[PDB]
């Protein structure tokens, strides 16, 4: 309690002595050692970070290219050393961003590894995974190279979202049109079905699922090889539900499967999914009265098309 | 699967004679750790006062007199005396003009002058002159023009087509283009979208599901797949799946009672979980979603500018949601 509120004084003197020094337009290095103080433990002080750059970018015209790059590659360890006690502010990312976007010759190689590394330690560090992709543009990383980056962490472990996001933007890169190929379709079906039969749980896969589902050519334009697929996935599902009565996921994809086979063909057991569904996530029961409601009134459109 | 486990003595009443002593006492150690956000205190402390009818027990010449002293020379409004001008701290004074029908404290003209230079090539803002991009700032910067009367101030399009190209395959937003989706980005999307007439680009169906997904077996919402459920990102949830017409899609019930587990019997305010510490952040956003829940007690609260309805009628500022 003390010790709060010696550390409290301790901010407080530090923070009125840099708007002091501010006002004065002392642009120095003792301003450096002040916010490093301060913004450390209060890295969501966004003046601050402001007052670091303002006396970085007056230190590099009155300083040697050789004095410059030291002032740099200190703020690089600064940085570092703030992102290892706080890996989440705004602030300390977009200082590092702005820093390297102006260094005459950045490391990006360097800044990749160390995206791997709090990735590592936070697979869902949004933070983190945009200033990968910052890095890897800046870099002119393939999105190859990045795709191969995402299977290693869906694979070595759980914690998926943010890796299955990823490749859902790096996919259409892959095959830029002006809805992906169905080869790359089937593929991408394979390992989501490999990772949510892995983990049945893991709610990630299943909602990258739904999206493959949609992400293709149409049901009357259904392929042999698709057709089989999906079939297949629709019996291995009713073989998770079993192992797993609980899961709500499975029976949610089951009638989606459903769906992307042929509506009124299994309107029947569609039905009666639905109701097995409520049952097993009755605090969705509003959302799947909905979806049921949409998807009778698709097969009554489907039923009046009849020549 | 991670979840809060409420207790069975947790509070099931709400206390709002208790949250307005609480907010009417707050700022007389965090405090000071937070000046860097002050703007945005004020706005959370006299908003959630506003809707329970108690603004009257703030002071309003005071706040009034340190908005002033906080618009900066190029027409940014900081978070406190002697801070940098930011679009969060420019929106939350704006926000608390028109709680209090005094938007000529301020120049207006200047803050339109602001808004417009944050503008960039690509449609989005950046938060202030150093250059951070975050679909945030395009939510501060309409909700800031539309409470003023200004949003043909900027290139409206191009601010639509920045918004959209942060839309993801789950239906949601990011900060930025390939930003993965998270609450409070698809609150700021949606809010973005309402205030500039486009929710018809938003798939309220799959965006919808995505979000009643949140809903965790404590009745509580979390800001995305595989997180904690936290009273706020509770609130972001909701207003979004209002605005975008779904809001039926979660267990009403079973979200009431988490949120008023989440109040302190003793102090008042509420916590981000039951049991934890209280501040006036979670106590806005607690009473706020209590409101979107249909709380009697509570004025009824716009879902785009957490704002009483009431405030936005009377600068005729309502958009249109989708159901
Ligand atoms: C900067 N903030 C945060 O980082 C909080 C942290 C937090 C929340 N719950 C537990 N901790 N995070 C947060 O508010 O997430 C919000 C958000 C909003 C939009 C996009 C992404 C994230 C919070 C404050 C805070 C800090 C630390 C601890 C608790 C609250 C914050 O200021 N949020 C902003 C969010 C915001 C941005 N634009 C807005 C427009 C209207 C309303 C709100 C906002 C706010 O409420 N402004 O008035
Ligand atoms: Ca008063
Ligand atoms: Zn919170």
């Amino acid at each position: 309690r003390l010790e709060r509120e010696q550390k409290l004084k301790l901010y407080q003197s530090a923070t009125q002595a840099v708007f002091q020094k501010r006002q004065a337009g002392e642009l120095d290095e003792s301003v450096l050692e002040l916010t490093s103080q301060i913004l450390g433990a209060n890295p969501d002080f966004a003046t601050l970070w402001n007052c670091r750059r303002e006396v970085l970018q007056h230190l590099e015209t009155e300083k040697s290219p050789e004095e410059s790059a030291a002032l740099v590659k200190a703020e690089l360890g600064f940085l570092e050393s703030c992102l290892r006690v706080n890996p989440k502010s705004y602030g300390t990312w977009h200082h590092r961003c702005w820093l390297l976007s102006r260094l005459p010759e950045p490391n990006w190689a360097r800044e990749l590894e160390l995206c791997a590394r709090f990735l590592e330690a936070d697979e869902r560090n949004f933070h983190c995974w945009d200033y990968r992709r910052f890095v890897a543009a800046q870099a002119a990383v393939a999105p190859a190279e990045e795709l191969a980056f995402t299977d290693s962490l869906i694979t070595r472990n759980f914690s998926n979202y943010s890796s299955w996001h990823y490749r859902s933007c790096l996919l259409p890169q892959l095959h830029p049109q002006p809805r992906l190929p169905e080869n790359v379709l089937l593929k991408e079906l394979e390992l989501v079905q490999n990772a949510f039969f892995t983990d049945p749980n893991d709610q990630s896969a299943w909602f990258y699922h739904r999206w493959l589902l949609g992400a293709g050519s149409g049901r009357c334009e259904l392929s042999v090889e698709k057709s089989t697929v999906l079939q297949s996935e629709l019996e291995s599902c009713k073989e998770l539900q079993e192992l797993e009565p609980e899961n709500k996921w499975c029976l949610l994809t089951i009638i989606l499967l459903m769906r992307a086979l042929d509506p009124l063909l299994y309107e029947k057991e569609t039905l009666q999914y639905f109701s097995t569904l409520k049952a097993v996530d009755p605090m969705r029961a509003a959302y799947l009265d909905d979806l049921r409601s949409k998807f009778l009134l698709e097969n009554s459109v489907l039923k009046m098309e009849y020549a | 699967q991670k979840d809060v486990t409420i207790k069975s003595d947790a509070p099931d009443t709400l206390l709002l004679e208790k949250h307005a002593d609480y907010i009417a006492s707050y700022g007389s150690y965090e405090y000071c750790m937070s000046e860097y956000l002050r703007m945005s205190g004020v706005y959370w402390g006299l908003t959630v006062m506003d809707l329970m009818g108690q603004l009257h027990r703030m002071n309003k010449e005071e706040i009034l007199v340190f908005i002033k002293s906080c618009q900066h020379e190029c027409g940014g409004v900081s978070a406190s005396i002697g801070h940098d001008p930011h679009l969060l701290y420019t929106l939350s004074a704006v926000q608390i003009l028109t709680l209090y029908d005094s938007i000529h404290v301020i120049n207006v003209d200047k803050v339109v002058a602001y808004v417009q230079s944050l503008q960039k090539e690509d449609g989005s803002f950046a938060g202030d002159i150093w250059g951070e991009i975050d679909t945030r700032f395009s939510f501060c910067a309409v909700a800031t023009l539309a409470l003023l009367g200004k949003l043909d101030a900027i290139n409206v399009e191009k601010a639509i087509e920045f918004v959209l190209s942060c839309m993801n395959f789950d239906g949601g937003f990011g900060c930025r283009p390939g930003s993965e989706s998270h609450a409070g980005q698809i609150y700021c999307c949606t809010g973005f979208l309402a205030i500039t007439s486009q929710l018809h680009q938003v798939n309220s169906d799959l965006l919808g599901w995505w979000l009643c997904e949140r809903q965790l077996p404590s009745g509580g919402l979390n800001g995305r797949p595989e997180k904690l459920p936290d009273v706020c990102y509770s609130w972001w949830v909701l207003a979004s799946l209002k605005i975008i017409g779904r809001l039926h899609w979660i267990d009403r019930e079973k979200l009431r009672s988490f949120i008023l587990a989440c109040q302190d019997e003793e102090t008042g305010g509420f916590a981000d979980r039951p049991g934890d510490m209280v501040d006036p952040f979670h106590t806005l956003f607690g009473i706020a979603g209590l409101s979107l829940l249909g709380e009697e007690q509570i004025k009824p609260v716009s879902p785009v500018f957490c704002m009483p309805e009431e405030v936005l009628q009377r600068v005729n500022v309502q958009p249109e949601l989708v159901s």
